[PDB]
């Protein structure tokens, strides 16, 4: 009955300080705790910090130097601050509701406890990355139907030229299609940018006219792009 | 550091050691996580899973000391596959701020699917801004692992090819692309343009050609 | 009319005396573990029935105070401990400086110590460096790493206790010889000295458990009907007051940590047994007593304590104000490892105008030792392997007053533990020695048969 929603950036410069947003739906964020965990590529997941519900912090001692973790009570969202960012910062960045237990094995009044953290609730996770290059908005050609197998079956496409950086958003009529759909993952390329395609299976006897439209979005770009596909 | 590997038959159950093992009394939390989603934590407190979990998985109770942590699944299917980590909280141990070691968890024994490869020439519009991309797709195959060469003609290009690693899908089949970079003059030249994708010893070839 | 002395062979006359009693023990054969220090190699087996013999009108005076069986039994207990000690393996090479860093813990707590040290191994030329775990008590600082001392090298040498030997109390019956006899009082309200209307005569006294303790004392005897209250002179601050339970009080103190024992060989021969590394969570040993149970035997003690201090009058009680730790903590031995508690919750209380909730009191633990005042050798506890609970029966307390204050405003009540012999009063207080004297004579009107 809790939604998490991770917003940023995506993109920052190298050496300069970057900041996160995390919006909870379901519940006050002054009841439970909140934590942040990140997931770099070829490395297991970090957790790097977590904040309480009376407004505590606690941080991961090897990143401890350079991160600031905040709240805030007119919104149901918690802030995550880091500076002096480099190449290795970049990943993809999770935050969660944590819950805290206690575990006794002996008796209460001599100490004999100790507190653990478990994060039940997850958002779905935004991506980062941390790279000098600027900025390079996608260009869409599609992908015309070959006219494929013998029917009902034929496919068509669009292709995302390439583009910085990840990711890419691609939705077909606004939505309106979801069966036969896949969009398969983006290509680096020795150009240092990415490149994605996307295809639908649909019958030879839809054509024709379906007006079949692809619709793409790139979050840095600030350009959304919508292209027509026909034979 | 890096992931340790483990592989089960289909449909048999599976235990999963965890590294660290504990000093002390411990509380161990189990964490399912698939590359580029969000992880599922699948039991909390060693006994105890939350809700919409399956009964499948389960942790052992440090009821007397001496036993050792472990993931038991049963029923093991595609799904299933995936990384685990090992949350250690012992009493002797301070505060335990990393994860465990990653365990790669392969199921073996799947059925292999014959990969769906549509290869896609240059829109005329591409054409029109001096550039030309060949695009050959490769979809629901398994196990992930497949060689991409490209052929003008008889001749292989060799160059300006860029090919993904294989990914999963919700399909829990793989899934990868390959992108041909030409001048569009080179593709007016040649009579036809190839793709072959090589997948365990099978070999599977598509053809296109200019208008 | 005519009067003549006559001799009388065996009369019942006794005359106060002090002699050498010996020991009695019911012989258990023990093949699997043996040689507790008090019944030794052996100790003279007890009679399969005893015989008390009830003395009809006979009113004898008894002084628990001035008694020599006390003084005894305190010379053989000591000497028994140095006897017991002497074949065991002496720790003159221990005394190497310890580089000791403290047992892993999230550091929210930590007493005990992991202590690297050099030991000389068989061989005289080679040497080990071994590591053992001693609790903060043994050890003391003197400069780095951290380096560290035992606590005793620089007061005496140190030996190590055979593990063979138990410290668990056994019932020791003390018998006179014969030509002597032992009176035996049983006056249930009886006060520790006076005329005891009630008095029979035994061979040997009942098992006596020699349990070493401070503060409470531990399995002795209770006194039947009202608890009794027993000094040398009440109004006396500076003489201890002795206090026997009715009923029972139960204390189970438990040492949780799941030791280990490690056997290094530090010559021919010899080996020290130092702690290894402990198994599972580090918790610290203590004892719980039931509040209930407790809180009315405190009452009890005050009804008979305002006995001999007004009807109404303020009765406090404080925890103990003096000394060094080893007189000011509930000191005991429970399977070989000896406790030190504090007892402050035990006396805090005050008294005027006449859930489980069981009381838990923490206690610490030392290996090395010196039990009576003994300056000069001390012992060395071999580590007890796994965890340690036993349950023991509280009957008796020992108390001292505050002294020097304004009369019978207020009264307050401080545990003391000033001598080891007020234990043994507290069993011996109703036995006494006497020797027969069986020549009697007397004048009857008996002639012997004429000479001439
Ligand atoms: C002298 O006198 C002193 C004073 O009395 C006395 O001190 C006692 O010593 C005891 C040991 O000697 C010591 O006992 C242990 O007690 C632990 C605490 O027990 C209480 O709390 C727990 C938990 O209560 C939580 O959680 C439950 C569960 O959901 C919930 O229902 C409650 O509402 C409560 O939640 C609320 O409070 C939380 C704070 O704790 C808070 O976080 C929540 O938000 C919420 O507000 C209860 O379950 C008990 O009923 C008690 O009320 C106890 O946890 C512990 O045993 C466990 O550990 C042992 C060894 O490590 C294991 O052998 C044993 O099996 C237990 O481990 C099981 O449970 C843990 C955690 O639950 C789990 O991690 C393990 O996997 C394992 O699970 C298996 O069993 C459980 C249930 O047993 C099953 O559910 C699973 O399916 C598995 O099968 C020990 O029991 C005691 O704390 C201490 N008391 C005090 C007050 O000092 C001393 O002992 C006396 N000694 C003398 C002289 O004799
Ligand atoms: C006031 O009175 C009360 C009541 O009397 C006192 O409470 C007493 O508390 C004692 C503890 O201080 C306790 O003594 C011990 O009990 C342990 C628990 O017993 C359990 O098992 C028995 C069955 O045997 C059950 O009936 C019982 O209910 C319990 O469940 C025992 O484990 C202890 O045994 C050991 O220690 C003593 C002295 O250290 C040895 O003489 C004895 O042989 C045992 O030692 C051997 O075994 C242990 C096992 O790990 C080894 O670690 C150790 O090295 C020994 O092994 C060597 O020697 C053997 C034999 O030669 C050999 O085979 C082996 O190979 C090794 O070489 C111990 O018995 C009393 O039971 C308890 N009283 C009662 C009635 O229960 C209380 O302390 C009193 N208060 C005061 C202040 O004194
Ligand atoms: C401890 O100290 C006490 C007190 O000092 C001693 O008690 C005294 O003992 C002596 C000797 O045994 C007693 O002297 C004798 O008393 C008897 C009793 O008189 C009879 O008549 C009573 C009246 O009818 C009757 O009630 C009595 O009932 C009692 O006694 C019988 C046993 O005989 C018993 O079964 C009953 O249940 C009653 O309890 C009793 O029948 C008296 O008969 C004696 O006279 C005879 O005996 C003497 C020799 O002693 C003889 O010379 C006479 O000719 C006659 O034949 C005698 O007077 C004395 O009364 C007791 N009480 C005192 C002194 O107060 C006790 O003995 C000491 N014990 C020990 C172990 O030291
Ligand atoms: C008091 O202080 C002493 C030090 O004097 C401590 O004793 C040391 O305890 C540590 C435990 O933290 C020991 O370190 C461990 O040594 C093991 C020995 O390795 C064996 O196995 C390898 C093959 O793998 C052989 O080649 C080798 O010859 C040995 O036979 C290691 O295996 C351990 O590694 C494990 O822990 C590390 C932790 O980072 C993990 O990364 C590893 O993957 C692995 O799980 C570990 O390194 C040390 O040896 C002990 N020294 C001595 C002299 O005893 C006491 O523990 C301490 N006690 C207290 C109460 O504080
Ligand atoms: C304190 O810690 C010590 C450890 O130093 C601990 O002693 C150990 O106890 C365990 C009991 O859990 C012992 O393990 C047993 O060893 C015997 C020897 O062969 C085995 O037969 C036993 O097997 C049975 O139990 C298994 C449990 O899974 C069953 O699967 C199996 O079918 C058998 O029924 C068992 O493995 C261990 O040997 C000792 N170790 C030592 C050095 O003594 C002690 O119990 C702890 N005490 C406390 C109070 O915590
Ligand atoms: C072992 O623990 C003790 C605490 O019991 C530590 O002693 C403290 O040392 C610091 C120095 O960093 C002092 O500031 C504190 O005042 C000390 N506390 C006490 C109570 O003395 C000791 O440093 C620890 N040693 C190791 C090696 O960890
Ligand atoms: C033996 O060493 C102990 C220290 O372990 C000394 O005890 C100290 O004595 C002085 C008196 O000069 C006191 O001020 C300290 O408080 C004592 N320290 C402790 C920890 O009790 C003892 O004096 C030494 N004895 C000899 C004869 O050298
Ligand atoms: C135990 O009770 C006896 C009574 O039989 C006390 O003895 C008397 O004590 C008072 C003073 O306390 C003296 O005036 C009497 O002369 C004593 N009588 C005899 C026969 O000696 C004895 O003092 C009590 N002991 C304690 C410690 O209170
Ligand atoms: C000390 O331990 C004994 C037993 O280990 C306790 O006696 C138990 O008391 C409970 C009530 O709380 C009963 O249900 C059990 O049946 C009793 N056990 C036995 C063997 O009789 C005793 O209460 C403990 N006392 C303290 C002060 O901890
Ligand atoms: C025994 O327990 C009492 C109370 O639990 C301890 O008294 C405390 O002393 C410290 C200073 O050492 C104070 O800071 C606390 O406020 C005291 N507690 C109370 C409740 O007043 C006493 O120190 C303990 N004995 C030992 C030897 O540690
Ligand atoms: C500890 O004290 C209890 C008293 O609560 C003792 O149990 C009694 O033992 C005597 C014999 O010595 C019996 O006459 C009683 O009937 C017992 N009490 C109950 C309630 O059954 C127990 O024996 C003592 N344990 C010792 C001295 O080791
Ligand atoms: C052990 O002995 C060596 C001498 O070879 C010494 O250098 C070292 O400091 C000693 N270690 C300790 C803990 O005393
Ligand atoms: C009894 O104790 C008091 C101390 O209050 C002392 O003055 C008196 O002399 C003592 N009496 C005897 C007989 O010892
Ligand atoms: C006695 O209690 C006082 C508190 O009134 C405390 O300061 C002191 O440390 C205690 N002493 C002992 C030995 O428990």
């Amino acid at each position: 009955q809790v939604q998490l929603q991770e917003s940023g950036p995506g993109l920052v410069k190298p050496s300069e300080t970057l900041s996160l947003t995390c919006t909870v739906s379901g519940g006050s964020i002054s009841n439970y705790y909140w934590s942040w965990i990140r997931q770099s590529p070829g490395k297991g997941l970090e957790w790097i910090g977590y904040i309480s519900d009376s407004e505590s912090t606690n941080y991961n001692p090897s990143l401890k130097s350079r991160v600031i973790i905040s709240v805030d009570t007119s919104k149901n969202q918690l802030s995550l601050k880091l500076n002096s960012v480099t190449a290795a910062d970049s990943a993809i960045y999770y935050c969660a509701r944590a819950q805290q237990g206690k575990r006794i094995y002996g008796m209460v009044s001599f100490g004999e406890f100790f507190y653990y953290y478990y994060m039940d609730v997850w958002g779905k996770g935004t991506t980062v990355t941390v790279s000098s290059a600027s900025t390079k908005g996608p260009s869409v050609f599609p992908l015309a139907p070959s006219s494929s197998t013998s029917g009902g079956t034929a496919a068509l496409g669009c292709l995302v030229k390439d583009y910085f950086p990840e990711p890419v958003t691609v939705s077909w009529n606004s939505g309106a299609l979801t069966s036969g759909v896949h969009t398969f993952p983006a290509v680096l390329q020795s150009s240092g940018l990415y490149s994605l395609s996307s295809v639908v299976t649909v019958p030879s006897s839809s054509l024709g006219t379906q007006t079949y439209i692809c619709n793409v979005n790139h979050k840095p770009s600030n350009t959304k792009v919508d292209k027509k596909v026909e034979p | 550091s890096y992931v340790r590997p483990l592989s089960v038959a289909l449909g048999e159950t599976a235990s999963i050691s965890c590294g660290r093992q504990a000093l002390g009394s411990r509380a161990v939390q189990w964490y399912q996580h698939r590359p580029g989603q969000a992880p599922i934590l699948l039991i909390y407190n060693n006994q105890d899973r939350p809700s919409g979990i399956p009964e499948r998985f389960s942790g052992t109770p440090d009821i007397n000391f001496g036993t050792r942590a472990t993931l038991t699944i049963s029923g093991v299917e595609a799904g299933d596959e995936a990384d685990y980590y090992c949350h250690m909280w012992d009493s002797r141990s301070g505060f335990s701020w990393s994860f465990g070691g990653a365990t790669r968890l392969t199921v073996l024994g799947q059925p292999k699917a014959a990969p769906s490869v549509t290869l896609f020439p240059p829109s005329s519009e591409e054409l029109q801004a001096n550039k030309a991309t060949l695009v050959c797709l490769i979809s629901d195959f398994y196990p992930g692992a497949v060689t991409v060469a490209w052929k003008a003609d008889s001749s292989p290009v060799k160059a300006g090819v860029e090919t993904t690693t294989p990914s999963k899908q919700s399909n829990n089949k793989y899934a990868a692309s390959s992108y041909l970079s030409l001048t569009p003059e080179q593709w007016k030249s040649h009579k036809s343009y190839s793709c072959q994708v090589t997948h365990e010893g099978s070999t599977v070839e598509k053809t296109v050609a200019p208008t | 009319e005519n009067l003549w002395v006559t001799v009388y062979y065996g009369v019942p006359v006794w005359k106060d005396a002090e002699t050498t009693l010996f020991c009695a023990s019911d012989a258990k054969a023990y093949e699997t573990e043996k040689h507790n220090v008090w019944a030794t190699h052996a100790c003279v087996p007890t009679d399969p029935n005893p015989q008390e013999i009830h003395l009809e009108n006979v009113t004898e005076e008894f002084n628990m105070w001035k008694n020599n069986m006390v003084e005894q039994m305190h010379t053989d207990i000591i000497s028994l401990w140095d006897q017991s000690l002497k074949p065991c393996v002496k720790l003159t090479p221990l005394c190497v400086t310890l580089q000791c860093t403290n047992v892993t813990n999230a550091i929210t707590d930590g007493e005990l110590k992991n202590c690297s040290f050099n030991m000389t191994t068989e061989l005289r030329d080679k040497k080990q460096k071994v590591y053992s775990l001693f609790y903060r008590l043994d050890v003391v600082q003197i400069n780095s790493n951290k380096e560290y001392r035992l606590i005793n090298c620089n007061t005496s040498a140190i030996t190590q206790a055979c593990p063979k030997v138990s410290f668990e109390p056994i019932p020791i019956h003390y018998c006179a010889p014969a030509g002597f006899a032992i009176l035996k009082c049983k006056d249930k309200k009886f006060n520790g000295t006076g005329p005891c209307p009630s008095v029979s005569t035994v061979q040997c006294t009942h098992g006596i458990k020699p349990v070493v303790s401070t503060q409470l004392l531990l399995n002795g005897s209770l006194a039947e009907e009202e608890v009794m209250i027993r000094s040398e002179n009440i109004t006396n601050n500076a003489k201890n007051i002795l206090v026997q339970f009715n009923t029972p009080v139960q204390i189970n103190c438990t040492r949780p940590n799941n030791n280990t024992r490690k056997s290094i060989r530090i010559g021919p021969g010899q080996a020290f047994y130092a702690t290894g590394d402990i198994i599972g969570d580090i918790r610290q040993a203590h004892c719980n007593v039931s509040k209930a149970t407790w809180n009315e035997t405190l009452g009890k003690v005050v009804k008979q304590l305002r006995k001999h201090f007004g009807n109404n009058t303020i009765i406090r009680f404080a925890n103990s104000s003096g000394g060094d730790l080893e007189v000011t903590t509930h000191s005991f031995n429970c399977g070989g490892e000896f406790f030190y508690c504090n007892t402050s919750g035990l006396f805090n209380s005050t008294w005027i105008s006449n859930s489980n909730d069981s009381i838990t009191l923490p206690c610490r633990i030392k290996q090395i030792i010196n039990m009576w005042q003994r300056i000069g050798q001390a012992m060395y506890a071999p580590p007890i392997q796994g965890v340690i609970r036993c349950v023991s029966n509280i009957t008796g307390l020992i108390l001292t007053r505050d002294g020097g204050s304004t009369n019978s405003t207020t009264e307050t009540f401080r545990p003391g533990g000033g001598d080891m012999r007020d234990n043994w009063r507290s069993e011996l207080y109703k036995y006494k020695v006497v020797k027969i004297e069986p020549l009697g004579v007397a004048p009857t009107r008996c002639k012997r048969r004429v000479v001439g």
